[PDB]
C-alpha cells in the first residue's frame, strides 16, 4: 500500500523530518501534498525548532527517506504526491544531493519498472553476474547504433515497426475474395483545425507500395501530363497510418501484407487508413539517448582430458529438513550426473539416516571417466525420505549445480547448496529440468558437498583441441569416408523414413547405431540433425567430439526446426549456437513476435547468465519495440519468482537501460496495473463478505480519486501497444460475478479517427487465477488458425488477447457484440438457432449459417487436440455475424487426467442438439444433413493439416517445460497431443481414429464412413 | 515349460500400449528390467522391447521375417517367447557388447493379482471406491496445505524486506543522532559561556525527542521479528504435514491404479468403472 501495512493512507497524516541541523520537526500533511510545498510547509515551521538560523533555504536541500523494498530513495523530482512515494514509513530526510542526479533517476525508473531495487545486484558477489551486468552492455549500444544508422526512418522503424505476416504470397481463397486483385481502401486526412475529416476512396492493386496507394490519393481537372511533378517531388510528404491505431506502413511492402489489411480482407470489412505528414511523426520521436552507466595463478591449468580419475562426489551434511520422526523413518541424499534430462551413468545415493541427523560424509562414485564428462554436464540432487515389506521415497527438496561454470572451468572443492521446495505435483525423486544454482534463501536446508581437487585450474579444452581429438578418433576407427563408399537407396529411404518421426518418439538402438553409422551422409538431409544428436554417446567424448565437427559445417535448418534444439534435451552449447544462428539468419519478426512466450522460456534452460539466445533476443527486443514492449512483459509477469528473479531482473535492466523513452510508457502500464491489483487486493481480503453492490461503489470511490485518475488514464494497453487507453468510463466499469473479482474495464479510444476502428476499448483485468494456461492456449489456436489458411481452410478462430502480467494476474481482451449460450438459451433445441436467424435475417442468412459451422470445425478439433476443460454454456460464446469461439479454457492437455484413474482422451467441446441445427439450418434431422456431412469433413481436414503440423506445436510445449505451470512439468505431460493426433499411427488410422472419438462422445449422432442413401 | 508358452499369456508381454504408459513402469528402475510391447503401425517391426541400463530407457525393435524374429538380420528365433527367455538367461551383450546386461525383472501384467487377491468384481470394484475416495481425500487436504505453504511463504517475503525497510530507517535516525550530537559539542560548549540553559531546553527536549522515537521504531521491528520467527515456524509445520501426507498419497493412487488395472482385464463397461472413481 502507500504506507507499511497500509492499503490507502488516511487523509492527513503526520511526517517526522530530519533536517541536517540535527533537529526533528512533525507535520500536518494531506495525502495529496506533493514534496515542494511540504518543504514549503516545512522550513516555514523550521524556524520555530531550534538551530533553524543553520538551515539554508529550501533550495539547496532534497527529500530522502526508505521505501517498501527497504531502498534509500532520494526524491528529485518533487511534484510527486505523497501518497505515491511508496514510503516505508512517514519520514523524510532532508540534504543537500550529491553525486549524477540523471543517472539516480534513470535508476530509479528502471527499479519501478523491474519490480526491484536496481542496488540490489550492486551487492552480488557471484561474478557471473557481474560480468553479465558489464557484458551485456555491448548488446545495448550495438543495438541503438542500429536504430540511428538510417535515420530518422531507423528511428521510427524501431517505435512503429511494419505489422506484416511473414509472406507476401496470398493463399488462393485470400486472393479470391478480392476483385480481379484489387481492393477498395479509404484514405482521410485533416483539413483544418476545424478538425472535419475528408475521404479519398481508392481501388487499387493489393500488392501495391504504400507509396502508390499514396499516389492514388492525391489523384483523387488539371492537367495530366504534369502530374509525374508532385508524385515525385511529394511523396514521403505524408505515411499511411492506419485509423483508430498506433499503426503505421513505413516500410516497403505489398499492402496486402500488412497484418491490418490482410485482417480487413478476411473480415470483409474496409481499411480505413489516414494520410499522415510525415514531418509531423520524425520529428515528434523522442531521439531517445542511451548512456553507459556506472559499473561498466602460476598453476599452469589443466586439462579436463588430462586428469585421468573416475568422477566422484562427497556428500557432506545437511542443515537440516522439515519432517515428522514419527512418520518417517530416514533420509537420504539422491544423486544424478545428468546431460540435459538424461543421466550419464547410473545414479547414485547416499546411505539412509535418521531424519534428526542429516550426516552423510561419505564419497559417492559414478562410473564415468571425468575427461568423458560432456560440456553441459549437471550434478542433480535431492534429499529424499523413506517410509508390510515396501517403502515410498519421496523428495523434501531440490538442487542443481553446472559440473562446469560460465568459464568452463570444473567444479572442485566444498560448495555449500541451499534447496528448493519440491513444485506441486512433482513426484520425481530429482528434478533436472529445474533451475541451477542455490536457493537465494538461506533460511532453508543447506547441504554441504566436496568435489575432489586436482591441483590446477581445470578447464574444458578449447575447439581445436576438440577437433584433434576428433580426428583421431574417427583414424583409429577403421571423413572422405562420405564420397568414398556410397550411400544405398535402401539407406538413403531410412534416413529420410526416421527424419520423419515427431520429437517425442524415441529412436531405437537399431535406429542410433544406424544414425551414427551414417553420420557423415546425415548432411544431405539436414532436418535429421535432431535425431543424429540422440544417437551420440554424451558421455565418450570421442563422440562427441566428432559431433561438435559435424555441427560446426551443418548446413542451416529452418527457424520452427531449430527451436526444437532449444528445449531442455539439447543442453550442449554448440547444438544450442547452431540452433540460435538459424533463428538469427532466418527466423521474421513476425514469427519471433509469434513464438517470443516460448523463447524466453527456453532462457530458464540455459546453463549461463550470458548466451547467444539471450544477446540474440535483447537485441531483438531493442530493435523492434513491438518485441521489446511482449519481451518486457513476459520477463516481468514472472519477477515474483525467484528461481528466475536474478536472471530477468538483470536482462530487464539491460533492457530498460537502452530501450530508451519506452521506458516513460511502459512505468505508466506499470503504475495503472498495479493500482488495479492493490484495489482487488482490497476487495477480496477486506471487502470479501459485502455485497457485490458496496463493492463497487467503493472501487468507485477508490478509482475517482485524482490521483487514480491520473493513473488510469492515458496509457497504453499491455495487450497492444498500439491501442490507446484514454479516459476512463468509470460509470461502465464493473466487477464481474466470478470468485477472484475481475473486472470489467472499459476506456475511450482518444484516436480522432477511433470511430472508424473502435470508439472505446474494454479489457477484463484479473487478480488471483493463473492466465499463463489460457495465454499459451490462445496462441496455439492462432497458430492453427494460421495453419489451416495457408492450407485454404477457412476456419475463423477467436484467440483474442490474454497476457499474464504477474503472479496470477493478467488481462483479456473484450470480444464486442458477444453472448454465452446461456444468455442466449435461458428463458428448446431451436432457441439458438432462431437467435442467430433474427440477427442476420434475409439474404445474409447463408453467410452466418456458413461462418458458425467453420467457427465449430475449428474449436471442435482444436480443443479436442489440447484436451482443455470441458465445454459448458457458459464457455462458449458466440458473435452476432455467426461466428463461435471458447473462452476461458483452463487445465489443457487433460489435467484432470488424474485425479480420476481413466486414461481415455475426451472430447471437450460435444454438439449437441441446439449446434446441429444450426449446422442443419433448421433440417428435422440434422445429423443426416448434406450440411453436416460437409462440416464433418472440414473437422477431418483442419484435425489432418494440425497433424502434418505436429512437431511445431510438440516443440512448443517442450520449450515451456520449466515455466512452472502445472499442466506440463514432464515430458508425459506433453505426450496427450501425440495421442489425439495418433502420431504413432498411419495417417489413415488417425483419421479412423478421430471419427471414432466423436462418435463415442456424440453417442453415434457423428454418423460414421456408413452412410445410407438406400 | 517356458518356451511352449503363448506370446499372449506372457507376463512381460503387454499388447499395444503407448511408449509413454512403458515409460511410467520403468521410471527410476534397477537395471534388466524390462517389457514387451507392440511396435507402432506405422514403423517396420513387430514389437519393441524395452530395458532399463544405466537409468536410461533402451528401446530395442524386434522384426519378423518367414516364421523368424530378432533384432537384426539374421533372424534366428523361433518365436518372441524364445527370444526373450533367451537373454534372460544371457547377456544382450551377444547381440552388442555397449549394452552388457540381462532381462532381469519382467514387469508383470499379472502384478496386481499378487496385490488384489479378491476373486469377486463387485467387491474389488468396491475396494477401489473406497481406495479412490481415501486418495481423494487426501489429495484434498494436500491441495489445502499447499494453498496454505504459498500464502504462509509470501507474508514471510514480505516481512524479510520490511525488517531490512526497519533496519535501513534506524540507521537513519541513528545518523541524525549522529549529526546532532556533532554539531552539538560546540554550540552548547559555548552556550553554558553566556549562562544559557535556556538554548538547553530547546536543543535537549530535541536529542531526546529524537532518542524516543528511535525506542519506538527499534520495538516496532522486534515485534515484526516475532512475528517473523512465529511464521517462519509454522512454514516449517506446515512442510512437515505434507511431507507426512506424501507418502501415503502415492500408494494410495498406486493401489487405486492396480484395482483399476485388475478390473480393466476382466473388461468391466467405462461406465461402471465411472460410478465407482
Ligand atoms: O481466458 C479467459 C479466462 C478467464 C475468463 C475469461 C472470460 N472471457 C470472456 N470474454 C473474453 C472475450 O471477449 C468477451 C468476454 C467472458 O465473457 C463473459 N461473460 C460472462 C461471464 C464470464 C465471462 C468471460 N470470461 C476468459
Amino acid at each position: 500500500g502507500e504506507l507499511w501495512g497500509i492499503h490507502l493512507m488516511p487523509p492527513r497524516i503526520l511526517v517526522e523530518c530530519l533536517l541536517p541541523n540535527g533537529m526533528i520537526v512533525t507535520l500536518e500533511c494531506l495525502r495529496e501534498a506533493t514534496l515542494i510545498t511540504i518543504k514549503h510547509e516545512l522550513f516555514k515551521e523550521a524556524r520555530k525548532y531550534p538551530l533553524h538560523q543553520l538551515l539554508q533555504d529550501e533550495s539547496s536541500y532534497i527529500f530522502v527517506s526508505v521505501t517498501q523494498e527497504a531502498e534509500r530513495e532520494e526524491f528529485f523530482d518533487e511534484t510527486r504526491r505523497l501518497c505515491d512515494l511508496r514510503l516505508f514509513q512517514p519520514f523524510l530526510k532532508v540534504i543537500e544531493p550529491v553525486g549524477n542526479r540523471e543517472e539516480k533517476i534513470l535508476n530509479r525508473e528502471i527499479g519501478f519498472a523491474i519490480g526491484m531495487p536496481v542496488c540490489e545486484f550492486d551487492m552480488v558477489k557471484d561474478p557471473e553476474v557481474q560480468d553479465f551486468r558489464r557484458n551485456i552492455l555491448n548488446v545495448c549500444k550495438e543495438a541503438v547504433d542500429l536504430r540511428d544508422l538510417n535515420s530518422p526512418h531507423s528511428r521510427a522503424m524501431y517505435v512503429y515497426p511494419p505489422n506484416v505476416e511473414s509472406s507476401p504470397e496470398l493463399p488462393k481463397h485470400i486472393y479470391n475474395k478480392l476483385d480481379k486483385g484489387q481492393i477498395i481502401v479509404v484514405i482521410w486526412v485533416i483539413v483544418s483545425p476545424n478538425n472535419d475529416k475528408q475521404k479519398y476512396t481508392l481501388k487499387i492493386n493489393h500488392d501495391c507500395v504504400p507509396e502508390q496507394v499514396i499516389a492514388e490519393a492525391i489523384r483523387k481537372l488539371l492537367s495530366s501530363e504534369q502530374l509525374k511533378l508532385c508524385v515525385l517531388e511529394y511523396q514521403g510528404k505524408y505515411i499511411l497510418k492506419v485509423c483508430g491505431c498506433d499503426e503505421y506502413f513505413l516500410e516497403k511492402y505489398p499492402l496486402s501484407q500488412y497484418k491490418y489489411i490482410r485482417s480487413c480482407i478476411m473480415l470483409g470489412r474496409m481499411p480505413n487508413l489516414m494520410l499522415m505528414a510525415k514531418e509531423s511523426l520524425y520529428s515528434q520521436l523522442p531521439m531517445d539517448c542511451f548512456t553507459m552507466p556506472s559499473y561498466s595463478g602460476e598453476t599452469s591449468t589443466k586439462s579436463l582430458w588430462v586428469i585421468n580419475s573416475a568422477l566422484r562426489i562427497k556428500i557432506l551434511c545437511a542443515t537440516y529438513v522439515n519432517v515428522n520422526i514419527r512418520d518417517i523413518d530416514k533420509i537420504y541424499v539422491r544423486t544424478g550426473i545428468y546431460h540435459g534430462g538424461e543421466p550419464l551413468c547410473d545414479n547414485v545415493n547416499t546411505q539412509r539416516v535418521p531424519c534428526s541427523n542429516p550426516r552423510w560424509n561419505e564419497w559417492l562414485n559414478y562410473d564415468i571417466y571425468i575427461p568423458d564428462l560432456p560440456r553441459a554436464a549437471r550434478l542433480c540432487l535431492s534429499i529424499c525420505s523413506v517410509k508390510g515389506a515396501k517403502e515410498e521415497h519421496c523428495p523434501l527438496a531440490w538442487g542443481n549445480i553446472n559440473l562446469f561454470d560460465y568459464t568452463d572451468t570444473l567444479v572442485s572443492g566444498k560448495m555449500a547448496l541451499n534447496l528448493w521446495p519440491v513444485p506441486h505435483g512433482l513426484e520425481d525423486l530429482l528434478n533436472p529440468i529445474g533451475v541451477t544454482g542455490s536457493n537465494p534463501n538461506k533460511e532453508t536446508p543447506c547441504l554441504e558437498l566436496e568435489f575432489d581437487w586436482f591441483s590446477s585450474v581445470v578447464k574444458f579444452p578449447d575447439m581445436s583441441v576438440i577437433e584433434e581429438h576428433a580426428n583421431w578418433s574417427v583414424s583409429r576407427e577403421a571423413n572422405r569416408l562420405a564420397r568414398d563408399n556410397e550411400l544405398r537407396e535402401n539407406d538413403k529411404e531410412q534416413l529420410k523414413a526416421i527424419s520423419t518421426r515427431d520429437p517425442l518418439s524415441e529412436i531405437t538402438e537399431q535406429e542410433k547405431d544406424f544414425l551414427w553409422s551414417h553420420r557423415h551422409y546425415c548432411v544431405t538431409i539436414p532436418e535429421i540433425l535432431p535425431k543424429l544428436l540422440l544417437s551420440v554417446k554424451w558421455n565418450s567424448r570421442d563422440e562427441v567430439a566428432q559431433m561438435y565437427c559435424l555441427v560446426k559445417d551443418w548446413p542451416p535448418i529452418k527457424p520452427e526446426q531449430a527451436m526444437e534444439l532449444l528445449d531442455c534435451n539439447y543442453p550442449d552449447p554448440m547444438v544450442r549456437g547452431f540452433a540460435v544462428r538459424c533463428l538469427e539468419k532466418y527466423l521474421t519478426d513476425d514469427k519471433l513476435s509469434q513464438y517470443l512466450i516460448q523463447l524466453v522460456q527456453v532462457l530458464k534452460y540455459e546453463q549461463y547468465l550470458d548466451n547467444l539466445l539471450v544477446r540474440f533476443l535483447l537485441k531483438k527486443a531493442l530493435t523492434n519495440q513491438r518485441i521489446g514492449h511482449f519481451f518486457f512483459w513476459h520477463l516481468k509477469s514472472e519477477m515474483h519468482n525467484k528461481t528466475v528473479s536474478q536472471r530477468f531482473g538483470l536482462l530487464l535492466e539491460s533492457y530498460c537501460r537502452a530501450c530508451g523513452m519506452y521506458l516513460k510508457h511502459l512505468n505508466r502500464q506499470v503504475e495503472a496495473m498495479e493500482k488495479l491489483i492493490n484495489l482487488t487486493d482490497i476487495l477480496k481480503q477486506e471487502k470479501k463478505d459485502e455485497t457485490q453492490k458496496v463493492q463497487m461503489k467503493f472501487l468507485v470511490e477508490q478509482m475517482r480519486r485524482p490521483d487514480f485518475m491520473d493513473a488510469l488514464q492515458g496509457f497504453l494497453s499491455p495487450l497492444n501497444p498500439a491501442h490507446q487507453l484514454g479516459n476512463l468510463r468509470l460509470e461502465e466499469c464493473r466487477i464481474m460475478s466470478s470468485a477472484k473479482r475481475p473486472l470489467w474495464l472499459n476506456w475511450e479510444n482518444p484516436d480522432i479517427m477511433s470511430e472508424l476502428l473502435f470508439q472505446n476499448n474494454e479489457i477484463i483485468f484479473k487478480n488471483g487465477d493463473d492466465l499463463r494456461q489460457d495465454m499459451l492456449t490462445l496462441q496455439i489456436i492462432r497458430i492453427m488458425e494460421n495453419i489451416w489458411q495457408n492450407q485454404g481452410l477457412d476456419l475463423r478462430m477467436l484467440p483474442y488477447g490474454c497476457l499474464s502480467i504477474g503472479d496470477c494476474v493478467g488481462l483479456i481482451e473484450v470480444v464486442r457484440n458477444s453472448h454465452t449460450i446461456m444468455q442466449i438459451q435461458c428463458k428448446n433445441s431451436h432457441t439458438l438457432h432462431q437467435w442467430l436467424k433474427d440477427k442476420n435475417k434475409g439474404e445474409i442468412y447463408d453467410a452466418a449459417i456458413d461462418l458458425f459451422t467453420r467457427s465449430c470445425a475449428g474449436y471442435c478439433v482444436a480443443t479436442f487436440i489440447l484436451g482443455i476443460g470441458d465445454r459448458h454454456n457458459s464457455n462458449i460464446m458466440v458473435k452476432d455475424d455467426g461466428q463461435l469461439f471458447h473462452i476461458d479454457f483452463g487445465h489443457f492437455l487433460d489435467h484432470k487426467k488424474k485425479k480420476f484413474g481413466y486414461k481415455r482422451e475426451r472430447v471437450p467441446f460435444v454438439l449437441t442438439q441446439d449446434f446441429l441445427i444450426v449446422i442443419s439450418k433448421g433440417a428435422q434431422e440434422c445429423t443426416k444433413t448434406r450440411e453436416f456431412e460437409r462440416f464433418q469433413e472440414m473437422c477431418y481436414k483442419a484435425y489432418l493439416a494440425i497433424r502434418q503440423h505436429a512437431n511445431l506445436f510438440i516443440n512448443l510445449f517442450s520449450m515451456m517445460l520449466g515455466s512452472g505451470m502445472p499442466e506440463l512439468q514432464s515430458f508425459d505431460d506433453i505426450a496427450y497431443i501425440r495421442k489425439t493426433l495418433a502420431l504413432d499411427k498411419t495417417e489413415q488410422e488417425a483419421l479412423e481414429y478421430f471419427m471414432k472419438q466423436m462418435n463415442d462422445a456424440h453417442h453415434g449422432g457423428w454418423t460414421t464412413k456408413m452412410d445410407w442413401i438406400f | 515349460m517356458n518356451n511352449n508358452m503363448s506370446l499372449q499369456d506372457a507376463e512381460w508381454y503387454w499388447g499395444d500400449i503407448s511408449r509413454e504408459e512403458v515409460n511410467e513402469k520403468l521410471r527410476d528402475t534397477a537395471d534388466g528390467t524390462f517389457l514387451v510391447r507392440d511396435a507402432s503401425t506405422k514403423m517396420h517391426g513387430d514389437y519393441t522391447l524395452t530395458l532399463r541400463k544405466g537409468g536410461n530407457n533402451k528401446l530395442i525393435k524386434i522384426f519378423h521375417r518367414d516364421g523368424k524374429y530378432g533384432f537384426s538380420d539374421p533372424l534366428t528365433f523361433s518365436s518372441v517367447v524364445e527370444l526373450i527367455n533367451h537373454y534372460r538367461n544371457e547377456s544382450l551383450a551377444q547381440y552388442n557388447p555397449k549394452l552388457d546386461v540381462k532381462l532381469l525383472y519382467p514387469v508383470s501384467k499379472y502384478q496386481q493379482d499378487q496385490v488384489v487377491k479378491e476373486d469377486n468384481i463387485e467387491a474389488v470394484g468396491k475396494k477401489l471406491h473406497e481406495y479412490n475416495t481415501q486418495f481423494q481425500e487426501k489429495s484434498r487436504e494436500y491441495d489445502r496445505l499447499y494453498e496454505e505453504y504459498t500464502r504462509t511463504s509470501q507474508e514471510i517475503q514480505m516481512k524479510r524486506t520490511a525488517i531490512e525497510a526497519f533496519n535501513e530507517t534506524i540507521k537513519i535516525f541513528e545518523e541524525q543522532c549522529q549529526t546532532q550530537e556533532r554539531y552539538s559539542k560546540e554550540y552548547i560548549e559555548k552556550f553554558k559561556r553566556e549562562g544559557n540553559e535556556k538554548e538547553i531546553q530547546r536543543i535537549m527536549h530535541n536529542y531526546d525527542k529524537l532518542k524516543s522515537r528511535i525506542s519506538e521504531i527499534i520495538d516496532s521491528r522486534r515485534r515484526l521479528e516475532e512475528d517473523l520467527k512465529k511464521q517462519a515456524a509454522e512454514y516449517r509445520e506446515i512442510d512437515k504435514r505434507m511431507n507426512s501426507i506424501k507418502p501415503d498419497l502415492i500408494q494410495l493412487r498406486k493401489t487405486r491404479d492396480q484395482y483399476l488395472m485388475w478390473l480393466t482385464q476382466k473388461g468391466v463397461r467405462q461406465k461402471k468403472l465411472n460410478e465407482w472413481l
